């Protein structure tokens, strides 16, 4: 769903 | 890092900035004279335009720069939406001679457990506000390990965190790592021992229902050893 890398 | 503090310059000499065209992309930790450990998702890039810069405090300075010879993503890295095994090893095109501003951080024993309640910190040059800009100076935030089961609660991370994942909370609601901080090291306890590499959160970095998470280093220690060529 909503994992957002600290990219 | 949102709500963090400027580090005493060069007090974290194991810190790397991974950079695309001279612009900061992700943190990393030097774990061997020839290797930086970082997050796998950080390498979804044209390798030709990437550099690792060691010995920094201000992003706006030379520091010591390395080309990358190889980028070894964990063999079972699974991208978003899974984001499983989110670690990559980068081989420097040179060898670090340890000084006062640049030195590797020791790996933990493979038997290290990051128990809930463990006091840690992390450092980075990541955003200092939602939708803002990179920090100009290296920063740090204190973090405590939360209970994974509670972090997997439906209103939190929804059963989605594995046992190799370390769930984190700052002391206050408005402090969190943010874009730019992943790949950076989570160090824990009195001995400031390597324990994690930061991975992900939500799109809003201070979202209290979606706390920051790092990959635990201990379960990966033997692969790191194989890849960097020790045992």
């Amino acid at each position: 769903s909503g994992k957002v890398p600290l990219s | 890092i949102i709500g963090g503090r400027e580090v005493i310059p060069h007090s974290r000499p194991y810190m790397a900035s991974l950079q695309r065209n001279g612009s900061h992309l992700c943190g990393g930790v030097l774990v061997h004279p020839k290797w930086v450990l970082t997050a796998a998702h950080c390498l979804a890039q044209r390798m030709a335009q990437l550099r690792l810069v060691l010995g920094l405090h201000t992003l706006d300075s030379p520091g010591l720069t390395f080309h990358i010879k190889a980028a070894i993503q964990h063999p079972r890295y699974k991208p978003v939406p899974a984001l499983e095994n989110n670690l990559a090893l980068l081989q420097l095109d040179g060898k670090v001679k340890p000084s006062r501003t640049i030195r590797p951080l020791a790996l933990p024993s493979k038997r290290q457990v990051v128990a809930a309640g463990t006091r840690c910190s992390m450092a980075g040059w990541g955003l200092t506000h939602q939708g803002g800009r990179l920090s100009r100076v290296l920063r740090e935030l204190d973090l405590q390990v939360l209970d994974t089961r509670m972090c997997n609660n439906s209103r939190f991370w929804n059963g989605s965190l594995s046992p190799s994942m370390v769930c984190l909370a700052a002391d206050s609601k408005d402090q969190a790592p943010c874009k730019g901080d992943s790949g950076g090291p989570l160090v824990c306890g009195k001995g400031r021992v390597l324990a994690g590499v930061l991975s992900f959160s939500s799109r809003v970095c201070t979202d209290i229902f979606k706390p920051p998470v790092a990959t635990a280093v201990a379960p990966y220690v033997s692969w790191i050893r194989k890849v960097t060529g020790r045992s």
